[PDB]
């Protein structure tokens, strides 16, 4: 998970970053500077995540390329509501235990964090009006609220 | 054209049975509330409704009490085939039981598919072969072989390409 400035004063410890809601992994971090777009970023994780799925189980193998395809979206400024929504989910339902090996967890987890802390970049990304229903001619369509 | 089993005047008689049609219109059910003589008198028989197994023999015998010449309306689905009723207590169709002129389907017809069905049955009179009298000539009817409803207004019908809509009234 990505942590912030405010999580730079703890410990590299397994149970202080694992209590902060990250955990300390290869204890190898990475800086993100002001210049780095997060939507930009957690794309290239989720695209780098979702080619190196192993294609046993569904959850991985058919959700992690939902969200590169909505972070694609965001990233063009083609987002529609729903989308963070969608992510959200998919980051819910990914988690350890949903998939078969820990590839997914891992996947969500920055997804997870990103959208926690800078929501305002995946918000900035929806720009559009939610469809995927072209019009039928003589079908007038059922108008949902 | 086919048929199956001194000629102005046979044309006169058709022509005076074809303009003159004395309806007996039988209930039965729906059919005849959507389209509103003794049986002696009446000619035609149109029954319009379900064929119930406790009064099919009620058709028969209100049929048997017509006289000669007679000839039989089918309109809708029941009276047709049985329609949508294939169950216990519903014969299955009118000809099951009584000979039929002309059927019309619908569940029910429209009132004018009803006068559509007196035009058919009115050229059917109008080019059939009845006897003249019961001692002179062959004792014998010959209804003519129509070409099918269908087959005349094949073309036409196939040549539709566009219709309208259904979103508007
Ligand atoms: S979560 Fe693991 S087992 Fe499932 S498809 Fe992804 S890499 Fe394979
Ligand atoms: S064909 Fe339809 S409308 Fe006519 S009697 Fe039967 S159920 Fe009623």
């Amino acid at each position: 998970d990505f942590l912030t400035e405010a999580h730079l004063d703890l410990p590299m410890e397994f149970e202080s970053i694992g209590k902060a809601g990250s955990r300390l992994g290869t204890a190898l971090a990475m800086a993100v500077d002001h210049e780095i777009n997060m939507v930009s970023l957690v794309r290239n994780l989720e695209e780098f995540f979702a080619r190196e799925s192993c294609g046993w189980c569904t959850p991985c193998r058919d959700g992690l390329p939902w969200s590169v395809k909505i972070l694609r979206a965001l990233e063009r400024g083609e987002g529609q509501p729903g989308d963070i929504e969608t992510l959200e989910q998919l980051c819910r339902f990914l988690g350890p235990g949903k998939t078969f090996c820990a590839h997914a967890p891992g996947a969500v987890e920055p997804l997870q964090s990103a959208i926690k802390y800078f929501r305002e970049e995946f918000e900035a990304g929806i720009k559009q009006p939610f469809s995927n229903t072209h019009l039928i001619n003589g079908i007038q369509p059922n108008l949902l609220k | 054209m086919d048929y199956t089993l001194m000629g102005k005047l046979n044309d006169m008689v058709n022509w005076g049975r074809k303009n003159s049609i004395w309806p007996y219109n039988f209930g039965l059910s729906c059919c005849y509330v959507e389209m509103v003589a003794s049986p002696r008198q009446a000619d035609l028989m149109v029954v319009a409704g379900t064929c119930f197994t406790k009064m099919a023999p009620v058709i028969q015998r209100l049929y048997d009490q017509m006289l000669e010449p007679k000839w039989v309306i089918s309109m809708g689905a029941c009276a047709n085939s049985g329609g949508m009723y294939d169950i216990y207590s519903v014969v299955q169709g009118v000809d099951k039981f009584i000979p039929v002129d002309v059927y019309i389907p619908g569940c029910p017809p429209r009132p004018e598919a009803y006068m559509q069905a007196l035009m058919l049955l009115q050229e059917s009179i109008g080019k059939e072969r009845r006897p003249l009298s019961w001692v002179v000539g062959d004792q014998g009817v010959y209804r003519a072989n129509m070409q099918s409803e269908r087959e005349r207004k094949r073309g036409e019908r196939i040549a539709v390409t566009n219709l309208r809509t259904p979103d508007e009234i």
